């Protein structure tokens, strides 16, 4: 289950 | 004309994207935190009147890190202290104000190490969760009641929810649903007791002599979940010397048989609640429409207001069957389920009669039901141009199913595809968030004129400084693969010449139900390898992304980490082809699932690659929490799906790492991809004699998200990249 | 061809060696593909004792044997669990060599944690779950003696993690009698001790990782008590009491806390114990007299002798160990000179002073042997080199009268020697470790001769004319008006007109020897031969064998002295005209892993990478009975800023100008994980760019064959790549 | 402290 996607 | 986008200008975020954050207190008014203060901004004129002055913050712990406003607009809550649990879990104090008196209260506080707290939808109740307990506060100046007295740590949950559930299944911390005018106290229980314990170690400070060791009653696949209980209390029976009254809601004996997840709760009316209960294989979930019985104050159900949904290929709906949108009667609602051509779309369903009539239809899926009012309902969809990366705003009418408009599509149809918004209370006005893929535009408008109204942010901060940096530009665009189009993006580096062979790189997520390609504006670690480090930073949603049909979303079932790894084979493959591509310097990296891929992708014998990065990699499915993995993956029973569960670990791909390079990246102290899994990565890779490199965070979650932690694991993966392009 | 990694990794060229087995004073055990041979030294003649092809149904294999001294049984230890330094359980049975069978009436259980035959006779005496046991006869039962034993609580007879590694220095705790009637024992009580917790993940087929807990005392945490007991096994029968006496330290020991050292058995009828105190600078040792009109283990005034040590700590680690004679009324100890250099002193049972029988500028190692007319002990005396090892023979009647019986019979190839002296030191059997091909020799104390010499490494000199080998030049650096001690392994055809890279392989922990004259086929090898790179070793202040005021200088001050002369001594190699300025890098593991930390980031600049493997980090994060030996308590009011003003993530800003590797396993039970890994965490929030490298669920060593493998071919890459060289 | 098995 993903990062928390801050990019 | 000269700077680039350099790593410094992510990891330090020197280019800021401005938002503009607003909560609707009624149906025309919303609050804002301008320049400190809270403004009580009005949507028709503009014209914004003070609500709370700034610098009245003070003598209430060392900050003020978010504010709560009582319904009537009385009363307001300050959340300090803020100490970050799980996802969404965390613990704070909490004071209220009188806005009125313009005092603090003083008498009955409310106790420290709050684990969630919530006004009433109406007045200025006040219930919340202190050590596993549910208290009610029915006036702020006022001592509580307590409900609750099961709640042991790390045993029984009463309000919240434990690890898996606020993870998997429920996506916030809060087990509570206060009834329209507050006269019912829904909420759940949960009953941790059989959950087996991942034990992680975590070192703290410096000063610490004795590591804490961590212990979390976490369900890993086909190991004894939680149990659920569903609780409705009277909160009009709430005295001291009186008994907490209250009935229990159960699952039909469907999803009684077995095991079950409580997977959703909308209250309907104040006598009327729709529970909506999910098998643990997850390919059935089922609706217990809910009506108070007055005389005996049971909530009886009936066969007539059941509703089921199967899905006979795979999950259903995303991650959850989708939530249903009841008219404000109660008699109908909307929900969002898939058709018999594969496509998630709107059906409209009499609340007493079996089946539903489909209300949108088409080679595109339905994203979310916003707002629904009894002439028009608001929906968005990915349709607009056929490209399933957009999204955009919907308005269809109720009694003419034909008559349906695009509040989003053509606005500025070239800086705004992606489309998010948040209405009023009744609907009569909506905040626009427009995301990509240009500069993001929030903009506020009405539900009647549709028209600009007033500009919230247009982030012409960003553009300034942004003209003089020369920045990448994403090429959305599709290659074709077993008869079927699917998407792929490259971030192009700055000056683009179809000539030069560049470097490849492949950012992957490839999970169920996932976007990679995407019309939103993200100045990402890619920006940098493009603008800076002339990269091309790919990105491919082949079998397995979902919002692109159910036929291509529910390829994956029982074989995770087969068709998503050789789609993303196939497709980098393809992009070797074009004469800009440096084909002996193709990468990939990953986090999360994109780590598993990416290892999987090494691990393959492909000869597409020949670095990888892998973050926080699932390395074995029997290794993650069981309602993710059972949701695609199935039982790891040999009756069940084993024979797949056994050759989908990385491990058994440790021989075909030899050829390649690797950089497993994890954190030890990551609760949901538990550091386990790098680990037993590493002893297989090490045991067969593979080199490869390893770095580890110390107290770090699954997101490594500390200042100088998410500085360095990016500053770590630059080099790795850097050095095996010969740059 | 060069000496490859791969022919360091699968040790190709193999050294082997002569394992002995005195019984007798005339007769030692041997093995010859897996055949149990027994020598007789007097002559030559060799008569088997048991054959190969015997070894069947023994669960496995056979991994240890041990017979019994009146060579009637014999041990067969199979099954075998490693746990900590020394730490193993294992399943036993007996072998009546008579009967030619195997015990299978009351069996020996699995799991045993020790066990150990009687000095004399077939008295078994085993520990299981804690608890002693006395089977006396292999087809009879075990009188049980403890039954209080618990795990991570009670410790019977067995030593905790604490005692097994940095006082005893075994499992064992059981100590018999020289006749066979008194088994005296420990108890040891982790019970307040704090746990540390590290994660376990073992093989694939765990869902959930294990957590590991072991009663591990830090620096001024609780520390596990101790009680001496002997017992009486004659009146040991099913339906009688078990009789003990606990003989409790002196007072001048018991007032505070305490360690015990050791367990000496001089007569049948006097036991000679060792007491020390935490602070490790006030030892006793106190003799008692058995009394059989009261059946208790009395001592008085005149058998007890003290040894502290202003300049620092008693002894080298753990004390020096009492050498008593036949008639018990006079021992011998290595005790240190008023001018700091360890020697053998004679001291009275009965009375205080002490009268040295050696003294001067070198130190005893170790006493060996004692004779009612001879005492064999080695030392570094031949040729003054303090990185040598030779075995002498003072005579009681004249201190005057002492012989070398090894300096010289091949003083070329043999600078370092080992012995094992007979039952009544009437045959020795010699070690050359180095500089040469090793050589394990026979020899009789009478006639001085070589008898029968067993190994030579004929296999090892063969194989090594068909290699290019280094060459390890040792010579002597003069720091602080001082003559220091160093070694390099020179790589093949070296040339002084030529610039090469350094490697400063670094332990230079509390008296260390690193400059030695051993033959070791190491890391080394494989870097000076192929990858032509100069290894150098250097022992400056801190170490030992070379006099006290140079052991006890780094006192109280860990990550100073030791730290900052390396940077001297390789600054001091760097003014030499083979040295590469630029291509110098530094290596280390265990207090070589705390110094290259602390050197690297000592902003010298001398240094470019550097490796470490299982560093220490704070000293706060190390077992008390060790770091509170050196470095005190970590009080204010013994030394709590000199424990701060020496943890490695003080000097952290510095390594970001140098590369750094980290490795360390990750079930570490010595130096944990802990350290490693706050260290990276300092690292991290400072911005400083470095390399790691978890090993999973290796020790210490990690000596895992695919980890050990991996650990020095992941080494070889950061050192090639830093050296950029091919 | 304290040397990695011997050596
Ligand atoms: C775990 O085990 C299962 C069971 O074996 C395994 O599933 C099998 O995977 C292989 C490899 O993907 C499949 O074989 C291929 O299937 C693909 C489509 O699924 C086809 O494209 C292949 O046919 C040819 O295609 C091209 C011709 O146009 C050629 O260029 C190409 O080289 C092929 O020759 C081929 O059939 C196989 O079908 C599945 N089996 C099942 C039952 O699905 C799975 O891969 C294993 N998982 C892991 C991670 O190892
Ligand atoms: C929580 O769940 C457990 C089982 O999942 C319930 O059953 C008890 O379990 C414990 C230990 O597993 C036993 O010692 C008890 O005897 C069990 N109960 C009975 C009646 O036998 C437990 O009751 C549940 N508790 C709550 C508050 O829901
Ligand atoms: C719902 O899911 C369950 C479990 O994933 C399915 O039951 C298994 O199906 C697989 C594949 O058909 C079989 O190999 C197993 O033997 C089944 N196990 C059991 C216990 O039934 C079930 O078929 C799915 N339901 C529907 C309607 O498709
Ligand atoms: C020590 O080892 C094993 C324990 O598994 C025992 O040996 C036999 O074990 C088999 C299982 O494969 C059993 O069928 C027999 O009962 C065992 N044989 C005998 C003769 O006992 C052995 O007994 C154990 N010894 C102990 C516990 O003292
Ligand atoms: C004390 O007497 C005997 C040992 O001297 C114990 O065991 C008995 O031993 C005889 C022969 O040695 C056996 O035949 C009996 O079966 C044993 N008796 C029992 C009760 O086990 C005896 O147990 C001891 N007495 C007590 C009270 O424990
Ligand atoms: C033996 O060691 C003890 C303990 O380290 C020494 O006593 C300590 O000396 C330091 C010197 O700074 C003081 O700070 C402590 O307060 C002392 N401890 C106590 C309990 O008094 C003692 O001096 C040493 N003895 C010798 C002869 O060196
Ligand atoms: C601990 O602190 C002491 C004193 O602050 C340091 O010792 C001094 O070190 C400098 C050079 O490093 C010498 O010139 C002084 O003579 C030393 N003083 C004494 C009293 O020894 C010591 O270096 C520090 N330890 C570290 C940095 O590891
Ligand atoms: C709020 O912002 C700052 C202080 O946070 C200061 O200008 C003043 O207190 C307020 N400004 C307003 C109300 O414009
Ligand atoms: C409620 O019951 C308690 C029982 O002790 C009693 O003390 C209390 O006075 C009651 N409440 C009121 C308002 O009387
Ligand atoms: C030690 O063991 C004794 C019995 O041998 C017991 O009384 C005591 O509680 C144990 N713990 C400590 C800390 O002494």
């Amino acid at each position: 289950i993903l990062a928390p996607p801050e990019r | 004309s000269r700077r680039t986008y350099t790593l410094t200008d992510y990891l330090k975020s020197t280019f800021r994207v401005k938002f503009y954050t607003l909560q609707w207190i009624s149906d025309h008014e919303y609050l804002y935190k301008q320049e400190n203060n809270i403004l009580l901004f009005n949507a028709e004129y503009g014209n914004s009147s003070i609500f709370l002055e700034n610098s009245t913050f003070d003598e209430l712990g060392y900050s003020t890190n978010d504010y709560s406003v009582s319904p009537d607009r009385q009363f307001i809550l300050f959340e300090y202290n803020y100490v970050k649990q799980w996802r969404h879990s965390y613990t704070a104090s909490y004071d209220i104000y009188d806005l009125n008196k313009r005092q603090l209260i003083t008498e009955e506080r409310i106790p420290n190490n709050t684990q969630w707290i919530t006004w009433s939808p109406v007045g200025h109740k006040l219930a919340y969760v202190w050590n596993n307990d549910i208290y009610v506060k029915n006036e702020p100046n006022l001592s509580s009641q307590r409900i609750t007295w099961t709640g042991k740590e790390n045993v029984i949950y009463n309000g919240v929810t434990d690890w898996v559930y606020e993870e998997e299944v429920f996506s916030a911390y809060s087990a509570l649903w206060w009834s329209p005018n507050g006269t019912f106290l829904a909420y759940a229980q949960f009953n941790d007791t059989e959950v087996p314990l991942i034990e992680y170690s975590f070192y703290s400070d410096e000063s610490l002599q004795y590591p804490k060791t961590v212990r979390i009653p976490y369900p890993k696949a086909g190991a004894e979940n939680p149990t659920v209980k569903f609780f409705v209390v009277d909160t009009r029976t709430l005295s001291p010397n009186a008994s907490v009254t209250s009935y229990q809601i159960v699952p039909p004996a469907s999803v009684l048989i077995g095991d079950h997840y409580l997977c959703g709760v909308t209250w309907v009316t104040e006598e009327r609640i729709s529970l909506q209960w999910i098998r643990r294989a997850q390919n059935y979930s089922i609706i217990d429409i809910c009506d108070y019985d007055e005389s005996t104050g049971r909530w009886i159900s009936s066969v007539a207001r059941q509703h089921i949904e199967i899905s006979t290929t795979g999950w259903v709906g995303r991650f959850r069957p989708a939530e249903p949108h009841f008219t404000s009667d109660g008699n109908s609602f909307y929900k969002i389920i898939s058709n018999e051509e594969g496509y998630k779309h709107i059906c409209h369903f009499q609340t007493d009669k079996s089946n539903c009539t489909f209300i949108t239809k088409g080679a595109w899926e339905v994203i979310g039901i916003e707002a629904l009012t009894s002439d028009y309902l608001y929906y968005i969809s990915n349709e607009h141009k056929g490209m399933p990366g957009g999204r955009n705003l919907y308005r269809i009418q109720l009694n003419d199913y034909t008559k349906v408009t695009c509040l989003s599509c053509e606005l500025n149809p070239e800086r705004c595809q992606y489309y998010s918004a948040s209405f009023s209370n009744k609907a009569k006005y909506y905040q626009l968030r427009c995301f990509g893929p240009g500069l993001p535009l929030y903009t506020l408008h009405s539900s009647s004129s549709d028209k600009e109204l007033r500009v919230l942010e247009d982030n012409s901060a960003l553009d300034k400084m942004l003209q003089d940096v020369q920045m990448p530009s994403k090429k959305l665009d599709v290659i074709n693969l077993h008869g079927t189009k699917f998407w792929y993006q490259m971030i192009l580096p700055p000056h683009f010449d179809k000539s030069k062979k560049y470097p490849l790189l492949i950012e992957v997520y490839a999970g169920p139900c996932s976007q990679k390609v995407d019309t939103v504006f993200r100045l990402s670690w890619a920006t940098y390898l493009a603008s800076t480090e002339n990269i091309i930073v790919a990105s491919f949603d082949g079998r397995g992304s979902g919002y692109q049909g159910d036929k291509i979303m529910h390829a994956i079932n029982r074989r995770l980490g087969t068709f998503e790894v050789e789609d993303q084979i196939e497709a980098t493959r393809q992009f070797s082809k074009m004469g800009f591509v440096d084909d002996k310097r193709i990468a990939i990296w990953g986090w999360s699932y994109g780590g598993y891929v990416t290892s999987m992708v090494l691990g393959a014998g492909s000869g597409v690659f020949k670095c990888g990065i892998a973050v926080a990699p699932v390395s074995k499915w029997e290794y993650y929490d069981s309602v993710y993995t059972e949701r695609y993956m199935g039982l790891p029973t040999p009756e069940d799906n084993l024979d797949y569960y056994r050759n989908s670990t990385v491990m058994s791909r440790a021989e075909n790492f030899k050829q390649v390079e690797y950089l497993l990246i994890h954190g030890t102290a990551d609760d949901n991809v538990h550091f386990q899994q790098s680990a037993q990565l590493s002893k297989a890779l090490v045991d067969a004699g593979v080199d490869f490199q390893t770095m580890w965070y110390t107290d770090e979650d699954h997101g490594i998200a500390s200042n100088m932690a998410h500085q360095h694991i990016y500053t770590h993966m630059s080099h790795f990249l850097k050095q095996c392009f010969s740059l």
